[PDB]
């Protein structure tokens, strides 16, 4: 997965 | 409570809008199971996109953060944000006067572009690169540098298809600088981004060379962090898939002593990678084979032909076999490989379940033999054929005649017919 | 001559 959730 | 939050978002009052949207931001920020879908079902994503153009930066920010975390979910959830028309607005927000709004826009574009190559291309189509590359050159804020570098790597990432070259190419000068960053995380994402772009045809390799990137990549091969080493290694590997002059750039930046070192890395992947990189250097000209010899890389390789996992033995096989290419020009090289004990581990690989490997070991052994045959006629036997016979290798060549791959059995036949009648 | 991927 190349995604990032913030917090 | 969810329906009151919906009411707030659809109010025309900026403070109701902001309290509501913040509650949504916080809910989409949950570590475990953010209710992305329930939020999407309420109908507010359209509103968050309107909020992106409010003059109140705070609601721009909260909207952008909520949107960022919807786009952090599944492809369909991401698409909802895309469908709503958020991406051309996020690109406008890369120029917001307010640094947190710009950063959150960068972050959102990272997630959207990261969903797929098609999505990646959509974001590039909306003019995202240039203003991203600008933020990367101006910002002093570490978090923005981290975020914008990571997002830049997502713009570079993907092979089905790769980004259009002229469109993404302007990233190279910015990346040439980011690899001198003092931050490890920027360093990592920068190096990955470079490894995506360097994965390609020789013209793309050339562009990486002329950005000046090779020198610092090679230096990063010896970085403390394996997380930095891996993509830097990957990039150097890519480069030496180029022509001989492009490969020579990597030799002249002193990569060989680093590759010798990386052979002993604690990570299997790095070791395997190091071998793959070396094999593409020994696929080069006579002088480049000689460079690998003079760097004392050959004994560790020959050792790796027997030890570590099969994927490793495979790459070392290519590396050593490639090195037997110049029996006509400089046969001294093969005699060196023989004297370091390459024949016995090459013979072993003739019983490899991989047919390409069998062929590569067979090629190498034919080249070994031809030199022994040249030494024979200048003396009286082919001593290389003898050592192949008595180590048990001749019998393993013999078994290759039952292999069905045309390349393999015909090759095996002629070796027997020529050196073992 | 030279092996890609990567």
């Amino acid at each position: 997965s190349s995604k990032r959730q913030r917090r | 409570d969810l329906p009151k939050m919906v009411e707030g978002v659809f109010s025309s009052e900026i403070d109701k809008q902001i309290q509501a949207t913040t509650k949504f931001r916080k809910l989409l920020s949950k570590e475990r199971n953010p209710p992305i879908e329930e939020v999407i079902k309420t109908g507010v994503v359209g509103r968050f996109v309107e909020f992106l153009r409010s003059p109140h930066t705070l609601v721009q920010f909260e909207a952008a953060w909520a949107l960022t975390n919807i786009a952090s979910g599944s492809a369909t959830q991401t698409q909802v944000v895309i469908e709503a028309g958020a991406v051309p607005i996020f690109v406008e927000l890369l120029g917001s006067p307010e640094p947190d709004v710009r950063e959150q826009a960068v972050w959102a574009l990272g997630n959207i572009a990261g969903d797929s190559p098609q999505c990646r291309d959509y974001v590039l189509s909306c003019g995202a690169l240039r203003p991203l590359l600008t933020l990367l050159g101006d910002s002093r804020k570490l978090s923005m540098l981290r975020n914008a570098t990571w997002t830049l790597s997502n713009f570079c990432r993907g092979k089905t298809p790769q980004p259009d070259w002229n469109t993404i190419a302007p990233a190279l000068p910015v990346l040439a600088k980011l690899v001198y960053s003092l931050d490890d995380e920027v360093l990592i994402d920068a190096c990955w981004a470079i490894s995506y772009l360097s994965d390609g045809s020789n013209d793309k390799i050339q562009a990486v060379i002329e950005a000046g990137i090779p020198r610092r990549l090679v230096e990063l091969l010896m970085h403390a962090s394996t997380s930095v080493q891996t993509p830097a290694l990957r990039s150097v590997g890519n480069i030496v898939t180029g022509d001989d002059v492009q490969t020579q750039v990597i030799i002249n930046c002193g990569a060989l002593p680093c590759l010798l070192s990386l052979l002993s890395s604690n990570k299997d992947g790095i070791r395997k990678e190091a071998c793959w990189t070396i094999s593409n250097i020994t696929a080069g000209n006579s002088a480049q084979i000689q460079s690998v010899i003079d760097a004392n890389i050959i004994p560790p390789l020959i050792h790796l032909l027997s030890h570590a996992d099969l994927k490793t033995r495979k790459e070392a096989c290519w590396a050593i076999s490639n090195a037997t290419s110049g029996g006509l020009q400089k046969p001294d090289q093969i005699r060196y490989l023989v004297a370091q004990g390459c024949i016995k581990p090459l013979c072993d690989l003739l019983a490899c379940p991989d047919n390409k490997i069998i062929q590569v070991a067979l090629d190498g052994l034919e080249n070994i033999l031809k030199v022994g045959e040249l030494d024979k006629n200048a003396a009286s036997i082919n001593r290389y054929a003898l050592f192949i016979e008595e180590c048990g290798g001749m019998e393993k060549i013999h078994d290759c005649q039952t292999n069905a791959n045309e390349e393999i059995y015909m090759k095996a036949y002629n070796i027997i017919e020529k050196y073992f009648s």
